[PDB]
């Protein structure tokens, strides 16, 4: 906003070049996809400043299984094929003792969790598994597998709100800060596919 | 009368099946009641996520048997006296509130002190035996 | 039947070993069971730190004995009639789950009246003794 | 921020002197020593101002001993060799006795 | 007599300590004996090292425990008949060949059923306790 204020108007929530009004400077295209996946992330979880999301959840269908449970910010689902109805879950929450897990219970054997992952950040550790995701129901439309062991299944079908709720906080694995802006190499270069490629092999594997 | 309540609740293979036919897995609750029209005045909704504590209070005991998809559970339960209807109700994935197959009221006489009485689940329904 | 819950608790040096080897002490709870299968279905970590109020309503009384390493504490209990299954759980550092060494069920027929059974403790593991 | 405004340019959180451009004027570096504990100060505890971290929390494994508990700002933290799990302190609390203690 | 050996091995945390002093763990083996006299007769190489199979064919079995410095290792094992005499050797970094403080002999009749006799090791001798 003040060291290159001539340079990138501040345009929508992405950021524009094109208002430099000058000729022999470009920069690096390096910088500038790094710089929107930033902005999008800004506008889709941190609304307020205290950088909090909150997300409608999921009722369960399975098949040969009963009694899929989560605990997620001591917000229980406990599920044991009654009426489907949706959740209501505010992803940071108050103290506790913060984490996520997935406990079922087999035909032939008690509760055993799947995983449990402590921490402020769980919730996004432990969805990370299975992102066979893209579903054609509702208008954000997503389901998860979980496939844990022994070829028992527990589906859930997510429907988030503002744009694409908390499944956004997976771009940022393996994400650095690039390096330089205004660098003479990379004269000649088209790359505009990679931020519809990666939703791409997202939104189908 | 009746001192001890004894129930046998059998259920086929085609129980509480999904869009997809599959057979799932259902929880039964056995309730001892004082009062049986605020029995049969409650839906599906407000008696098994409801807080009608009315029902609630009315409701001497409760006690939810959780039965395997071709299989059989037994209920040996010490019947309270004041118990005069003994409520069954079942959580189905698609519970037919209007014609009303998924409660029965077993009153004070239908009991039998050392026989259970039989009840079948098949579908989403829930039938009784003689 | 049996009017007086009483066990005998053995222990050698050698348990709840940590990764140095140490010998550890451990906590050993006893419970008085109306239901044994929700003790069944119980893991590790809902038994000991969950709130699974279904299974801690079919616990009619908990008393919690503390053991040292190669020690012993004798059990007085008043029994409770209810009391159909005496459950014995142990926190070990290493509890192993799957397996499910860390836990017994001790019915009312195993029992006896004047003699305390003898539960002995050693590795990460709960025996019973004839 | 005013007083000095060409000599010390505040960069990223510590603060670098060598944008006066200026010469024949040089500093103490205990000065700039001791600005520089103070803002590393400044961006762990103090982010919002109402002065406040939190940290996260140590189970025990011992030898020969037992029943170690420690209190600060009523929230608890019992052992007795169970399954060790991390747990969570946010250092300042409310109203309260507010101390620590090891037993 | 006896049906089932159980001992119980415990330590310090000063045991075959080296030159600079330094904690050490070291490693224990059990024998079941048929002759303890050949078990009298061979020094500290040739038992741990050797080939004198009139010695090994005196041994009917042989378990390997292996102890932290500073703690413990329960033996639970199902005890032979022929088995006369229980060996207990270790190796020290400095086992004294001479005084011969690097092994004990324990014959049938100090064994317990049900309890482990306790075998302190400190030093780099082995210890026998009642």
């Amino acid at each position: 906003q003040n060291n290159l204020s001539g340079v990138l108007h501040r345009e929508g929530s992405r950021w524009v070049p094109d208002t430099i009004n000058t000729r022999g400077l470009t920069f690096n295209p390096a910088f500038l996809k790094a710089i929107n996946t930033l902005s999008e992330i800004a506008d889709v979880a941190f609304t307020t400043g205290n950088a909090g999301l909150h997300f409608e959840l999921r009722p369960g269908t399975a098949a040969g299984v009963m009694q899929t449970t989560l605990i997620t910010d001591n917000q229980k689902l406990i599920y044991v094929n009654q009426m489907p109805v949706w959740k209501r879950f505010t992803w940071p929450a108050d103290t506790e003792a913060p984490g996520a897990s997935l406990s079922w219970v087999s035909t032939q054997a008690g509760t055993r969790q799947y995983a449990d992952l402590p921490g402020s950040w769980g919730l996004i550790r432990l969805l990370e598994m299975a992102r066979r995701k893209a579903a054609p129901g509702v208008a954000s439309g997503w389901s998860l597998s979980w496939q844990a062991q022994d070829g028992r299944m527990l589906n859930y079908t997510l429907r988030t709100e503002a744009g694409e709720g908390p499944l956004v906080l997976l771009k940022l694995r393996n994400f650095v800060l690039p390096e330089t802006v205004f660098e003479l190499s990379g004269t000649s270069a088209f790359t505009g596919n990679d931020e519809d490629a990666g939703d791409t092999v997202e939104e189908t594997d | 009368q009746i001192k001890t309540l004894h129930l046998d609740i059998r259920a086929r293979e085609a129980i509480n099946t999904s869009a997809a036919g599959i057979p799932l897995s259902v929880v039964v609750r056995i309730y001892q009641l004082k009062d049986n029209r605020s029995f049969d005045s409650a839906d599906y909704q407000a008696l098994f996520t409801g807080d009608n504590e009315i029902l609630a209070g009315d409701i001497i005991a409760q006690k939810d048997v959780w039965l395997q998809p071709g299989g059989s559970v037994a209920v040996d339960m010490p019947l309270d006296d004041a118990a005069k209807f003994t409520g069954v109700a079942a959580m189905f994935l698609e519970p037919d509130q209007k014609k009303n197959t998924w409660r029965v009221v077993l009153g004070r006489d239908e009991l039998e002190p050392d026989t259970p009485r039989l009840i079948e689940v098949s579908g989403n329904t829930l039938t009784l035996l003689p």
